[PDB]
RNA sequence: GCUGCGGGAUGAACCGAACGCCGGGUUAAGGCGCCCGAUGCCGACGCUCAUCAGACCCCAGAAAAGGUGUUGGUUGAUAUA
RNA sequence: UAGCGACGUCGCUUUUUGAUCCUUCGAUGUCGGCUCUUCCUAUCAUUGUGAAGCAGAAUUCGCCAAGCGUUGGAUUGUUC
RNA sequence: GAAGCUACCAUCUGUGGGAUUAUGACUGAACGCCUCUAAGUCAGAAUCCCGCCCAGGCGGAACGAUACGGCAGCGCCGCGGAGCCUCGGUUGGCCUCGGAUAGCCGGUCCGGGGUCCGGUGCGGAGUGCCCUUCGUCCUGGGAAACGGGGCGCGGCCGGAAAGGCGGCCGCCCCCUCGCCCGUCACGCACCGCACGUUCGUGGGGAACCUGGCGCUAAACCAUUCGUAGACGACCUGCUUC
């Protein structure tokens, strides 16, 4: 239960705004409802955000209360959260959507066109492998 | 084969509140719910497509009993999504909740 | 296991046990206020008449009440007595060893040969000979009326 | 004010076993067990600890009247556990200034009949709730000794037999005759 | 054509609005159990309202008169009728189109039911905040079904159990199939364009 | 009164605005959950729980007094002696 | 301060009267009594309750409370 | 003074369950203690609702009979043919419950517990299958042993809250170009244009020619009865034993 946390040093996604699809590093909490957030090597100045904006991840980092901007891209490259962030299972979905978004017509035909036969030999083996099971249960 | 229009309701006409304006109507065109996406929709053709007793005559085929009204849409309206349009003839007021198919006809992207 | 087959009132009922009786009233007709609902009479020195109701309603209801008593059809109501006590559970014209025996309305402080219909008959009925109930008290509905 | 955090710790000893699907708090002892659902607090429980075990009981950004549940967890929570270790046993005792007031038990405690209070031929059966079972003690006079694990159970009871016992239509202060719990303890001693 | 919408956790008035908002349109929309829609405030406040409706009836005449329904899909019906324009030709022909009903009846358990999560409790109520089942609400009011309806309830549930467990089983098989049939199958093109 | 029209559900005096017949755009006052056009904005801050909540000049309801129900403020007095 | 509570002061009501004359003068039949329906509560009694200067009984002050009752006559046209 | 009507002027009967108000209480913090309350529990009544009773909706179910006679007439199955009224749609989604300070999937073991993946949900409705197919023919690679459509048969009713389509097995007239990639050659190539493509063997009503299987009534009026009636209405009878 709640093994997320707001922190000093939290690296969170950015859901929806002007930065929407970019991480930020949470600098320090302000007034309970916006904090300070820097991600200085994803491309994002340093400003105030409110939390119901970002969304929280995995990674953590460390970083005294108010620190730099020196001082934050250090520890950022020290964790190297860029190429670690594309060997995950939650970007390579965001990836996905965008490339299904990104679809043209002649991917859309190709798409069709595979999956008649993906899906068929999917389908006669699941209907080998519920006679074996049903042969299997009958004695 | 395959449909070739996106589906849209007639809502109703354009209004305040104790009166009405029968010459641009209102249409809520299934798929757009949001202000930011009904540029595509602009001066796109609309067809109000019904059936009538007396056969007429249409520009393929045999005459049929298939009547349709023509117009366009004109402009947006509101941040909902929903559209506006102007017809040769005005709808009436029977088509309320029914289904004005908006063809692909002048193209831009 | 007994479709097709007679049941008697003995097996359904019996003896000392509290009953309950649906029946239809005595029709009675259309009737006026004073036999309907009970409505006091007027004075003799009333004009329009004497047995009516002499106030209907206020003048802002704007409408009649229905709980204003009117003249209507009285009497042939569906209605339902409650506690209502069993008391005899009788039958005769058995057996053919007494060619005909009754043995009906005779207790055993009586001992008397008695039968259930009266001397003369009933009064717009017929006979009793089948097997009967006697409830206490009367009972709602006319004679040769039937009840449940 | 949205007070950020309000954790609240409670100690368990080693007889007892507590556990917890969610909200759900199950504890395990030597007399019995309890369970009691807590999906009406909204308040985290997490336990901690090898050989020791401590319940944490944690409440993020709660008002004033919000975060005074955190605290009635951790109470209740020591009810249990007092419970299911050495138990709840409540004494009433009866004051019958004129009429001896008879009580007796009919099934294994899970009924007391009370007859000839304040004279009156009326028969006043009060049912216990259920694991708690009462009797009439011994070495003393018009006693009645209620035990059970569950405290809000056997307090219900003693509550219900003293209203059981409550005079109409006459004086309060005056007439001073009914059930009224005397002492509240443990069954175990001891501890 | 349809839109079979579930009825528990949706609060009353969130998603009578949206229903009358849809059926206007021309949806034919079917809310089906109705006992668990949920009404935000206190039950006995509920109650309270409720009886405070009661209360009103017409004095010369009650059975020509405001006419009180004691099932909760009638109760839903009614409170969609309160946003209808039901005295027009528009609001009456579309009435028709909306069908409230109590329990999951056999022309409604095989269809999968949707969910509007803008009526929900979930997000539309604060956790601490009080609220009443307009089923209890209903039985207790002069509502006599509750005990038959739950019985259904169970049944169709203990009937659904078994068909997901025969859903479930048909899935794990088709993901062993899946892994089984790994040569054969490229599919470069389903994962360059994701699916 | 001598005056229509858009909002105040309703309306003599209120708020905008004054009037030939029309098409396009915009707006005043007002409003955007459904009746009923528009917030279906991934709107902001904070207050509020009523077993009689509250919801917009005229306008259609209320006072003195009180609350250890919460939420802010002021003057003060005590506490590692 | 159980029960009252002066000197002061703040509210509700149209079951009294009074102030104005807004609709009614080509008419709204203007007292009382009889019969009958419904509603209100600021509760006389009855159901369940709290407080007394409530020993019991009989009483007095309130609370949720209009479901059920609140009569028969002497004189008066009388409301009273 | 019969019968009938009638009298508190004679006689019989008039019934209980739930959530709760006022109030008294349990556990219990806020506020080290106390507290019926702040979250949660308990008892609770002429009040509220229902139970009993009264009438049953432009409310629906279960069952019986469904038109002789001499040509008729009307149902069920399988049907080919024409015309008329209506208004609406242009693939269908065949389903666990349940929470939101928690849950989903997978599983060795003893319905629950432990462990392992997934978790701004990917065994995901921002989803997935059938799918975006103009048709015919020759010929190659991958997949396919279920075959693939059913005017066809048998076994189960699978499911009652408002049920009828789907699965399995045995055959039937037969079938390995029905799927994906490549290959030679054709067809309304109507000459730039709209109401096109769909669940349509759509719903309803009157008849026409043809095959097979079955049916041979009931209401109202008249008459009678009075347990009912202002008139209607309502309760009843007819057989030649
Ligand atoms: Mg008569
Ligand atoms: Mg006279
Ligand atoms: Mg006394
Ligand atoms: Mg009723
Ligand atoms: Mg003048
Ligand atoms: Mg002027
Ligand atoms: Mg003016
Ligand atoms: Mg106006
Ligand atoms: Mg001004
Ligand atoms: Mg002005
Ligand atoms: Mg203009
Ligand atoms: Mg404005
Ligand atoms: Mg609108
Ligand atoms: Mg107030
Ligand atoms: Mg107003
Ligand atoms: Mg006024
Ligand atoms: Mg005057
Ligand atoms: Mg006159
Ligand atoms: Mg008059
Ligand atoms: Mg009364
Ligand atoms: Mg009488
Ligand atoms: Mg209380």
């Amino acid at each position: 239960v709640f093994r997320r946390y707001v922190e000093v040093g939290r690296v969170a996604y950015i859901s929806f705004g002007p930065h929407a699809g970019k991480l930020v590093a949470i600098v320090d909490v302000i007034d309970q409802n916006r904090a300070l957030v820097d991600g200085p090597c994803t491309r994002v100045r340093r400003q105030a955000m409110p939390f119901k904006c970002m969304q929280l991840t995995d990674f953590i980092l460390k970083f005294p209360h108010s620190a730099r901007q020196k001082y934050v891209r250090k520890a950022w490259e020290k964790a190297d959260i860029n190429t670690k962030w594309a060997a995950t299972r939650w970007a390579k979905k965001i990836d996905a959507r965008e490339r299904k978004a990104k679809m043209t017509d002649f991917d859309r035909f190709k798409v069709m066109k595979a999956k008649k036969m993906r899906n068929r030999i999917i389908k006669t083996e699941v209907k080998k492998l519920q006679r074996a099971a049903i042969l299997k249960a009958s004695p | 084969s395959g449909r070739l229009w996106c589906k849209a309701i007639f809502a109703g006409y354009k209004r305040g509140l104790r009166n009405q304006r029968e010459h641009t109507a209102l249409l809520k065109i299934e798929g757009v719910y949001a202000r930011d996406e009904t540029e595509f929709y602009l001066g796109k053709r609309c067809a109000y497509v019904y059936k009538a007793k007396n056969n007429t005559v249409t520009p393929g085929g045999k005459p049929n009993k298939t009547r349709v009204i023509w117009g366009k849409v004109t402009r947006a309206h509101g941040n909902s999504g929903m559209v506006r349009a102007k017809f040769r003839s005005n709808l009436p007021a029977k088509a309320i909740g029914h289904r004005i198919r908006v063809m692909l006809y002048p193209s831009r992207i | 296991e007994r479709l097709e087959q007679q049941v008697p009132v003995n097996q359904v009922f019996g003896q000392d046990e509290m009953i309950d009786v649906i029946g239809v009233t005595k029709g009675k007709g259309y009737k006026g206020v004073t036999s309907r609902w009970h409505t006091k009479k007027l004075p003799r020195k009333t004009h329009r008449g004497l047995r009516k109701v002499a106030c209907i309603g206020a003048w802002h209801p704007a409408r009649v009440a229905f709980s204003v008593a009117r003249a209507g059809q009285k009497g042939y109501h569906h209605r339902t007595e409650i506690n209502k006590k069993i008391y005899k559970i009788g039958q005769g014209y058995l057996i053919k060893d007494g060619k005909l025996i009754k043995n009906n309305a005779s207790t055993d402080y009586d001992l008397s040969d008695k039968s259930i219909n009266p001397l003369g008959g009933f009064v717009h009925y017929g006979e009793v000979t089948n097997d009967f109930i006697m409830l206490k008290g009367c009972v709602v509905g006319t004679k040769k009326r039937v009840l449940t | 004010m949205k007070t950020i955090l309000s954790n609240q710790t409670v100690d368990i000893p080693e007889n007892v076993e507590i556990t917890l699907k969610g909200r759900t708090v199950i504890v395990k002892g030597p007399r019995g067990t309890l369970r009691r659902d807590f999906n009406h607090i909204n308040v985290e429980l997490s336990l901690l600890g090898k050989k020791k075990k401590r319940l944490r009981v944690d409440k993020w950004w709660g008002n004033r009247k919000e975060l005074a549940t955190v605290r009635t967890i951790c109470s209740h929570v020591q009810n249990m556990i007092k419970g299911v270790t050495l138990g709840f046993r409540y004494k009433m005792r009866s004051v019958y200034a004129h009429f001896p007031i008879n009580v007796v038990i009919q099934e294994n405690g899970s009924l007391v009949e009370i007859r000839n209070f304040l004279g009156e031929k009326y028969i006043r059966r009060v049912r216990m709730r259920t694991g708690v079972a009462c009797s009439v003690s011994q070495a003393q006079k018009d006693e009645l000794i209620l035990e059970g694990n569950d405290i809000e159970l056997v307090s219900n009871s003693a509550a219900l037999i003293q209203q059981a016992t409550t005079v109409k239509n006459k004086d309060i202060r005056k007439f001073l005759d009914g059930i009224y719990v005397s002492e509240k303890g443990t069954v175990q001693q001891a501890d | 054509q349809v839109l079979v919408l579930d009825g528990r956790g949706h609060l009353l008035g969130r998603l009578a609005a949206i229903v009358a908002k849809q059926v206007l349109l021309g949806r034919k929309v079917v809310v089906v159990r109705c006992e668990g829609i949920n009404i935000s405030g206190n039950f006995y406040r509920n109650k309270l309202k409720y009886l405070a409706f009661l209360r009103k009836r017409m004095n010369t005449n009650p059975s020509r008169g405001p006419y009180h329904f004691r099932a909760p899909s009638r109760i839903f019906w009614r409170t969609v009728r309160g946003m209808l324009p039901h005295k027009t030709k528009r609001g009456q022909a579309a009435l028709e189109r909306l069908k409230v009903l109590d329990g999951i009846p056999p022309p409604y358990d095989k269809k999968k039911r949707m969910v509007v999560p803008a009526a929900l409790k979930v997000v539309r109520l604060k956790p601490t905040r009080k609220f009443a089942y307009l089923g209890r609400l209903a039985h207790e009011v002069g509502w006599k079904y509750q005990a038959v309806t739950a019985t259904l309830e169970e049944k169709r549930k203990e009937k659904a159990k078994m068909h997901y467990r025969k859903k479930k089983q048909i899935l794990r098989l088709r993901k062993q199939a899946e892994k089984n049939v790994e040569k054969k199958i490229c599919k470069f093109t389903e994962v360059l364009k994701t699916n």
